[PDB]
């Protein structure tokens, strides 16, 4: 097959900026190159075909050039809407082969997370387990670090951390950290702390509950 | 016509 | 507009068979070539097969040649992928699309993937389907002297994907955040939060509605105020 190579898999730029996504074919693909946009929810659409030709309904902002093995998608003026993953695909030989994607992220002003800490629910406990949840919502940049501390000591095992994708309207991220223990382990301790470290703050962001002042 | 393979197709 | 809707995914043991369909409307199906494309966990897209509008020729990607059959019922606007001899590698979101021949001055340019559908996930595995246990997360005991209140819902220990989490069946969509599912051990956990104002809960009720189709499960959880 022909191998398509996208030089960058993630780039972040500000609204208004001009962003050029690049693609490179292992072989001359004669301008038979198409660009696709897969948005955060799986939806995919044709953006440009025959390397420079835009399809109807797509903004003038998208332009595409190339010769031989080198191709580019330029998004003249980044709008909010353009957060998605862009794929080139060659149509010169069979099979059609896709490039790996370039995720675009929009750079924005720093926002410190709103953290909330949730004690285990009664239904969980009666059943056996104790899971304490920590929501660190709406922040920027993506890079954040959470530590759980149970009666002063950090606990590192049994933690599941998930980030959302960049929120389409305010370009923010949200993260959820769950610590799971057995009811028995859980009742052997009285203070649970969720500690977030992020750029917007000097001092860690701290949420706590004491199982009696819960 | 309806050719759908690689390159420019006419009828 | 044009609608491509694929249905048919779910768990299948390795060695199994599953059959996808793709309902097409808003265009004369008989005049379009139909295609299947697939994308795995690593986000790599892969072309799997195509069939000509007539039904006559079907062409296959080597990795599925001999194991997958493609077919169409022109009379019902539906296209199929019968998948047999599945291997775990086949785990992917499967998409269906139609061709479009665009006008160039000196020829027509054939686009195979012009219009795509939403997709249908197939997980190929020996793991038994497990239903999710759903837990309401309500605020801690220290009296809410905040404007907004965040409530949450934990949906724990299920398999396969996907699971649909709504809040009050659609009525709360502002401030909703549903986190991706992470495979913890052999089973997934996801969570979701909503921020409603202090004048709304506890007064009016909040509910996370969660559905896991693979075990045919739908649970509704009133997140109730904390007891002491």
């Amino acid at each position: 097959d022909i191998q398509m190579t996208q030089t960058t898999s993630s780039l972040s730029a500000s609204l208004g900026d001009r962003v050029t996504i690049s693609c490179r074919a292992s072989q001359d693909i004669s301008t038979y190159l198409n660009w696709y946009q897969q948005k955060p929810d799986g939806t995919v659409k044709l953006l440009i075909f025959y390397t420079s030709r835009l399809r109807s309904g797509v903004p003038s902002r998208f332009s595409g050039s190339g010769s031989g093995t080198d191709y580019s998608l330029t998004i003249s003026n980044l709008e909010q809407e353009d957060i998605a993953t862009y794929f080139c695909q060659q149509g010169s030989r069979i099979p059609p082969t896709f490039g790996g994607g370039t995720k675009l992220e929009i750079l924005r002003a720093d926002a410190a997370p709103t953290v909330s800490i949730f004690p285990p629910s009664s239904e969980q406990l009666t059943s056996g387990g104790a899971s304490v949840v920590c929501f660190l919502n709406n922040f920027y940049p993506k890079d954040i670090n959470v530590k759980w501390k149970i009666d002063g000591s950090e606990r590192q095992n049994g933690v599941l951390n998930s980030w959302t994708d960049q929120d389409s309207k305010d370009s923010t991220y949200s993260m959820s950290s769950t610590l799971t223990l057995t009811k028995d382990e859980y009742e052997r301790h009285n203070s649970y702390t969720c500690e977030a470290t992020h750029k917007t703050s000097t001092s860690p962001i701290v949420k706590s509950f004491n199982r009696a002042a819960c | 016509x309806l050719l759908v393979t690689a390159g420019l197709v006419l009828a | 507009e044009v609608k491509l809707v694929e249905s048919g995914g779910g768990l299948v043991q390795p060695g199994g068979s599953l059959k996808l369909s793709c309902a097409t409307s808003g265009f004369t199906f008989s005049d379009y070539y139909m295609y299947w494309v697939r994308q795995n966990s690593e986000k790599r897209l892969e072309w799997v097969a195509f069939i000509s509008n007539g039904g006559g020729s079907a062409f296959y990607a080597d990795i599925v040649k001999g194991r997958f059959t493609i077919s169409r019922d022109n009379a019902k606007n539906t296209l199929y992928l019968q998948m047999s001899r599945l291997k775990s590698e086949d785990t992917a979101m499967y998409y269906c699309t139609r061709h479009t021949l665009y006008d160039t001055l000196y020829g027509n340019y054939p686009v195979w993937f012009a219009d795509w559908g939403q997709g249908t996930l197939v997980t190929v595995s020996a793991a038994k389907t497990t239903p999710p246990s759903v837990y309401p997360l309500a605020p801690g005991s220290a009296a809410q002297t905040n404007s907004m209140v965040t409530l949450g819902c934990l949906v724990k220990g299920y398999f396969p994907e996907p699971v649909t989490v709504t809040w009050n069946s659609g009525s709360l969509s502002s401030g909703v955040h549903t986190f991706p599912a992470v495979l913890q051990s052999d089973l997934y956990t996801l969570s979701s939060s909503v921020t409603v104002p202090s004048s709304s809960r506890p007064s009016e009720t909040v509910t996370c509605n969660v559905a896991h189709p693979a075990s045919s499960t739908k649970v509704d959880k009133k997140i109730v105020p904390r007891d002491c």
